RNA sequence: UAGAAGCAGCCAUCCUUUAAAGAGUGCGUAACAGCUCACCCGUCGAGGUCCGGGGCCCCGAAAAUGGACGGGGCUCAAGC
RNA sequence: CCGACACAGGUGCCCCUGGGUGAGAAGCCUAAGGCGUGUCGGGGGAAACCCGGCCGAGGGAACUCGGCAAACUGGCCCCGUAACUUCGGGAGAAGGGGUGCCUGCGGGUGCGUAACCCGCAGGUCGCAGUGACUAGGGGGGCCCGACUGUUUAAUAAAAA
RNA sequence: GCAUGAAUGGCGUAACGAGGUCCCCGCUGUCCCCGGCCGGGGCCCGGCGAAACCUCUGCCUGGCGCGCAUGCCAGGGACC
RNA sequence: GAGUCGUCUCGGGCGAGAGCCCAUAUCGACCCCGAGGCUUGCUACCUCGCUGUCGGCUCUUCCCAUCCUGGCCCUGCAGCAGGGGCCAAGGGUGGGGGUGUUCACCCAUUAAAGGGGAACGUGAGCUGGGUUUAGACCGUCGUGAGACAGGUCGGAUGCUAUCUACCGGGGGUGUUGGCCGCCUGAGGGGAAGGUGCCCCUAGUACGAGAGGAACAGGGUGCCGCGGCCUCUGGUCUACCGGUUGUCCUCCCGGGCAUCGCCGGGCAGCUACGCCGCAGCCGAUAAGGCCUGAAAGCAUCUAAGGCCGAAGCGGCCCCCGAAAAUAGGCGGCCGUGGACGAGGGCUCGGGUAGAAGACCCGGUUGAUAGGGCGGGGAUGUAAGCGGGAAGGGUCAACCGACCCGCUUAGUCCGCCGCCCCUAAUCGCCCGAGGUCCUGC
C-alpha cells in the first residue's frame, strides 16, 4: 500500500458477538431508581407498519411532511408477583428479602410451594420490619410478569426485573405494595411525546461468516481460490492469534440497546375502533406474517426496534434527550396508511 | 452544499459520463470527484443530487476539453428518495457546467432540475425552465 | 401535506408514501404503484388488453351491459 | 541641520558648585519641553551584598507485543 | 486387452439403410438394441465456507502486470463494404434489413395429380419467431517471422 | 549509435499467425459494495477403512543462551 | 535476524552573518556533543539432512521525532492570511494516470490527503507481474566453446491440522449435600462516535480603501459502526403464465433439453432501502495567573492557592457466578439387597437452530395437520357457444386465431374458526437430614 490508513472493520464497541445468557434484555443505566414508574413496559413485537406525520422535528422547515416507520407492538398488561427489598452492603448491593406473591402459574417452570399461604405471610410480615427501620433498607425494585393468553407466540410468562423508584426508601414500599394487588396499563407509566430507549435481544442468524459479521472487501482481478477469506491473521511474532482479526462465529441472539425513539401512540384493540390522527389503530388484513393474534393494549414507536418479529421486546425510557432537536410532547400524524406486508 | 431538504441516494462514482444539457459545446462531461466529500480506504467518491462535482470534460470541442471545469449535477438515473417516503427517477444522469458561486454556464437549462439543487443554489432554480 | 394519489396505469385506488414517479425528461410525471407497473411501462404493453387490470376490465364489461 | 538643544548621527566627554548631577540609562518630542534612573542622605537600625572551587540533585532526554532495579514494593528508607 | 488394480485413461475396422430434425455420418428429443454395478446409502429450514453453475439496480475497467476470467455477437438469407494489394486477396471488413404459425396460389421435376423441391400473397399471436438446442464480438497501429508445416511426448509451440 | 550496417544479409513488404507490444469502440459484478437462488460436498448416522509423521507437555511475556525458547531465570494467566 | 553505527536520520550547545536599523519576527555558516536503528556498508555469530525473494492484494497490532482535528504562546501579528514554537496517538489521513516497483513523478479533490517497526509484517491467505533456471534473437567481446547488475519474449506455487492459538457451540464436577427461578458487578473491551458545509452573526469588528474575521444558535452532507425490510430496489429452480424442438394417436394433462428458454412475483434473506449512535462534571498537560519569599522591594513557585486539552476517569455501549473473598435472596428436596423430590429421553412446533443446545405447547390443549372462509401471487382455465382469412361435393364442416362463459382458474412458507386428525403410549437417570463442629 504506502502506509495507507484505513479504517476498522467490526468494531470493539459491540464485539464479542454471542448468545444472551438470559432471553431477559440486560440493564446497566437505570432512569427510573429515584424517580416513580416501572422503567417503561414490556411487550412482544407484532409487526412494523408505516405511517406519514408532519414535522414535528425539522426536516428543512417546521411544517413539511415527513415519513417514518412504527413498529406496532402487543403489550400485555403486566402485574406484580414479587417484592424485591435491597440492602447495600460492601462489595456491592445484596438482596436483603423478597416476597413471593401467586394455570399461567403451572405453565412457568419457576418453583412452587406447597405451602403458599404460609410462607407467603413470613416473608411480608419479614418486609413491613425492613421498611420501618427504614434506612436498612436503600432501594427497592419489583419482579414483574408478562401475561400472554390471547397471545399465541408464546404462553409462558417471561419474569424479569424492573425498579421501582420514588423519593425515598418508604414511598417505594407503599408504591409497591398497592400495584401488587393489580393490573397495569401503557398509559400509567408511559405518555407520548418522549423519547424512549428499547431493549431486546436481536434476531439470531445463526453461525455467519467473516463476510456478514466484520465485512470483508473484494480484491484483484481475478481470485481462483475464493474472495470471501480471512487473508493475513497476523505476523511471525505475535506467535499467538488475536481477538481483532476476521472470524466466523455467532452474530444474533446478542443483547443490544438503540436508543431514543420517539412515543407516537398509544391506543387499544385493533381495528375494531378507527381514529383519523394517532394512527388508524394500524391492523394489516391477512394478519401479520409470523404472528399471533392481536387484541390487547399496544404501542406503536418509532423507527427501527432490535429484534426482529415475534420476540419480546422491552422498552426502558431515555438515558438522554435530543441534543439540536427539540422534543415534541405528543406527535402529530398528517394522514394514514392501512397496506398489507403481504 | 446547502440545504439538500431530501433522503439521499448516491450511485454515481468516478469515471462516470454525464450528458451536457446547457449550451456550452461540451457534449460529455467526465466526474472526477464530488467536491466537499471526504473519502475512504477502497471507496470511489460517489455523487448523489445536487452536488457541486469537480468533473473534466470529456467530449466537447478541444476549447471545453482538456479543460477541468466545476459543474452541479441536476438529474441522476438512479432513483431518489424524498423525505415524504415518495420516489424521484429521471430517465437519465445531466449534469450542467457551473462556475463555483452557483451560477451556471450556459443561458438556459432544459428538461427539469432537482429540487435539492435548488435550495443549494438559487441562480440555477432561477433559470431554471421547470423544476420538479 | 396529507396527499393522496391515484395511478395512471390502471386508474386503481392507490396509497401514499409508497410507489415511485418517474419523471419524465420533459418534467411530466408518472404515478406508478409498484414494480410491476413500472416495468410493464418499458413493455409498452396494454394493460387493457390483458384481464390482470381489474378496472380496465371492469369498464368494459359495464361498457357491455349498456 | 529647519531642529540634533543628553535622546537622526559623528567625535570629544572637559570645568565650577554640592541632600544631588552622567556633556547623560530608557521612555518621550519632527527636534525641544516633560517623566525618570543611576547617585546621595536619612530613615527601617542590620551583618550586608558578592564572586569562586567541590560533592549531590534537577534540566538537557524522542520508539515501535507489557518490561523492568532479579520481581514485589520502598522516599525520617528497604536510597546515596 | 493393456495401464500392479474393476486407475474417468488410452488402441484399428464395420454398423455412415432408425424416426422427427436439418446442409450434417451434426445438435436435442424419441426408438430398435443395451443398462440401472458410469457399484454405498439414509437424514438434516440444508448454517459457515468450497467446487461447477444462474440473476443482479446505477455506473461502465475506477479492478489488475495485462479485460486475464467471464460477458457479448450468433444460426440463415439479402444488401452493403475502407486503408492496403503480389489484383489472388483484404471480405463473413465495417455497417443495415428479414426470418413463427395458419389460409389461397406459382414455378421446377415427374407421373397423369400419385411422389417431391423452391418462392409469392392475405390473415394472425407474444415481451421475444435461429424464441429451446445449435450459434464469430469488431476496428487500427507498431515489432518479428513471408506463408502451410515443425520444435523442448511430460513447466518453454516462439521473434526458434 | 554507452556498444548499427549490408547473404555471421540491410531496408521494406501484400497475404498469413493459439507470436510480442499499444490504442478504440461495443460489451460486461473485474470494481465501488455486496446479496439471493441451483447441483455436488460440508454437518449427522449405519457399514467399509488409510496416510504424512510421531522423546514429552494447558501456555504467555521479557531477559538469557550457538545472538530467532513451552521446559533455564524473573513475571503473568490457568477447573476439565 | 543478532552485533555494529562509518554512512544515513534526527536532536542539543556556541552564534560568524542578513534581516533599513536591531544575531534569534524570520533565516543561519565554522565548530563541538549526543540519540535512533529507518538508508548504505562493515561483521561471518546463526541456517547449506531448505529459516523460500521482492512488489501488489487482503487482514491486524504497536510507536511518535504529530499531516489534520482539540487546547495553547510569539511575531517584522491591521484584517483577511502566513511564519515560527508547545501539549497531544483518541479518531482520521482518500481516488485516479505512468513504472513489476517499495520509493519517486503527476491531476483534481480534501479539514489533512504523516511517517516507521512487525520473518526489508502478511506465499502451510491469494497473485507470481519483477530477481530467475533448462528454449531463442540482437548489441559488445572472444579463434572458440561461451559470458553479461545490456535490451528482450516465453518459461510448475505441494500438504486431509498431530500439537498449539483464537473465534463460536455443547457435556460435567468444584459450587462448602443437591435443586429451581431472580440478581450482585469483581474485572475485561470500546472510537461509538469522527468530521465538514451552509445561514444568522456581518458586508460587521478591522481597514484610507481593496477586502473581510470570531463566540453562540439552527438546517444538511460525509465516514465509521450497529440494527432493522413495513417503502422502494435486488432475488426468489414457492407458484403462475407465454413459448421451441421432440415423445405420449391425442384434445386435455405431462417428460426431457440437468430450472429448456422467456415473462411476473409472495414469504424470507438483503442495499443499490430505512432508522439509530449525548451532554456535563472531576482530576490533569501545555498555558494563563493569585498570594509570596529566597534577594525587607520586585517576581506565576521556592511552600500555599484559582482555572485549563479531541487526551485521563465517571457518565455511555459490549460481555460477565468457576470472582477459590468459589457471592446474595426466596422457594423446592433427600432423611445385587426399602422407598424416589428434582431432571432428561418422548410427542406437536419454533421466537431458536452445523451436531448438541435454547424456547414453547402437550387434551387441564388452538401446538401442527385437514376442511372452510379471509388475505396474498399469477393472469383468463378445463369444457362449451358464436365469429374467423378462405376452402367445400357449397352439408357434416378443415381452420392459426378472436370473443363470451370466467375480476375466472391454478397456487400459497400467511390469518381465523374448529378438538375432526396427530400432541398417544412409555422409558430412564438422581437421593437414603450425611464424619466432627457450630445446631
Amino acid at each position: 500500500m504506502g502506509k495507507v490508513h484505513r479504517p476498522r472493520r467490526g468494531s470493539l464497541g459491540f464485539s464479542p458477538r454471542k448468545r444472551a445468557k438470559s432471553i431477559v434484555p440486560r440493564i446497566r443505566s437505570w432512569p427510573k431508581e429515584t424517580e416513580v414508574r416501572m422503567l417503561g413496559f414490556a411487550g412482544y413485537k407484532a409487526g412494523m407498519t408505516h405511517i406519514l406525520m408532519i414535522d414535528d422535528e425539522p426536516g428543512l422547515t417546521n411544517g413539511k411532511e415527513i415519513f417514518m416507520p412504527v413498529t406496532i407492538i402487543e403489550t400485555p398488561p403486566l402485574r406484580v408477583f414479587g417484592i424485591r427489598a435491597y440492602r447495600m452492603g460492601y462489595l456491592g448491593l445484596e438482596t436483603a428479602t423478597e416476597v413471593i406473591v401467586p394455570k399461567l402459574l403451572e405453565r412457568r417452570i419457576a418453583t412452587l410451594p406447597k405451602n403458599y399461604t404460609q410462607e407467603m405471610f413470613e416473608q411480608k410480615l419479614g418486609q413491613l420490619e425492613d421498611m420501618i427501620k427504614e434506612g436498612e433498607i436503600v432501594d427497592v425494585r419489583a419482579i414483574v410478569a408478562t401475561q400472554p393468553w390471547v397471545i399465541k407466540l408464546k404462553k409462558k410468562p417471561e419474569v424479569m426485573e424492573y425498579a421501582i423508584g420514588g423519593t425515598s426508601v418508604e414511598e417505594k414500599f407503599n408504591y409497591i405494595k398497592e400495584k401488587l394487588g393489580k393490573e397495569l396499563r401503557v398509559g400509567e407509566v408511559l405518555k407520548e411525546g418522549e423519547l424512549l430507549d428499547v431493549i431486546a435481544v436481536t434476531k439470531g442468524k445463526g453461525t455467519q461468516g467473516p463476510v456478514k459479521r466484520w465485512g470483508i472487501k473484494l480484491r484483484a482481478h481475478k481470485d481462483s481460490k475464493g474472495r470471501r477469506k480471512v487473508g493475513s491473521i497476523g505476523p511471525w511474532h505475535p506467535a499467538r492469534v488475536m481477538w481483532t482479526v476476521p472470524m466466523a462465529g455467532q452474530m444474533g441472539f446478542h443483547h443490544r440497546t438503540e436508543l431514543n425513539k420517539r412515543l407516537i401512540a398509544i391506543g387499544e384493540n385493533g381495528k375494531l375502533k378507527l381514529d383519523e390522527n394517532t394512527e388508524i389503530e394500524i391492523t394489516p388484513k391477512g394478519g401479520f406474517p409470523h404472528y399471533g393474534i392481536v387484541r390487547s393494549d399496544f404501542m406503536m414507536i418509532a423507527g427501527s426496534v432490535p429484534g426482529a418479529i415475534k420476540r419480546i421486546i422491552r422498552v426502558r425510557p431515555a438515558i438522554r434527550p435530543p441534543k439540536k432537536k427539540p422534543p415534541v410532547q405528543r406527535p402529530q400524524i398528517t394522514y394514514v396508511s392501512v397496506e398489507s406486508k403481504q | 452544499r446547502g440545504v439538500s431538504a431530501v433522503r439521499p441516494t448516491r450511485a454515481l462514482p468516478v469515471g462516470a459520463y454525464l450528458t451536457v444539457a446547457d449550451n456550452s459545446g461540451a457534449k460529455v462531461i467526465q466526474i472526477i470527484g464530488v467536491v466537499e466529500y471526504h473519502g475512504t480506504r477502497r471507496r470511489l467518491a460517489s455523487a448523489g443530487v445536487g452536488d457541486m462535482v469537480v468533473a473534466t470534460v470529456k467530449k466537447g470541442r478541444p476549447d471545453m476539453r482538456h479543460q477541468v471545469v466545476r459543474a452541479v449535477i441536476i438529474r441522476q438515473r438512479k432513483e431518489y428518495r424524498r423525505l415524504d417516503g415518495m420516489r424521484v427517477k429521471f430517465e437519465d444522469n445531466a449534469a450542467v457546467i457551473v462556475t463555483p458561486e452557483g451560477v451556471p454556464r450556459g443561458t438556459e437549462i432544459r428538461g427539469p432540475v432537482a429540487r435539492e439543487a435548488a435550495e443549494r443554489w438559487v441562480r440555477i432554480g432561477s433559470i431554471a425552465s421547470i423544476i420538479v | 401535506m396529507a396527499r393522496w394519489n391515484v395511478c395512471s396505469y390502471c386508474g386503481k385506488p392507490f396509497e401514499p408514501g409508497t410507489g415511485k414517479m418517474y419523471v419524465r425528461n420533459d418534467g411530466r410525471v408518472l404515478f406508478f404503484c409498484s414494480r410491476k407497473c413500472e416495468r410493464y411501462y418499458f413493455m409498452g404493453r396494454n394493460p387493457r388488453k390483458l384481464k390482470w387490470t381489474k378496472a380496465y376490465q371492469e369498464a368494459r364489461l359495464q361498457r357491455g351491459g349498456e
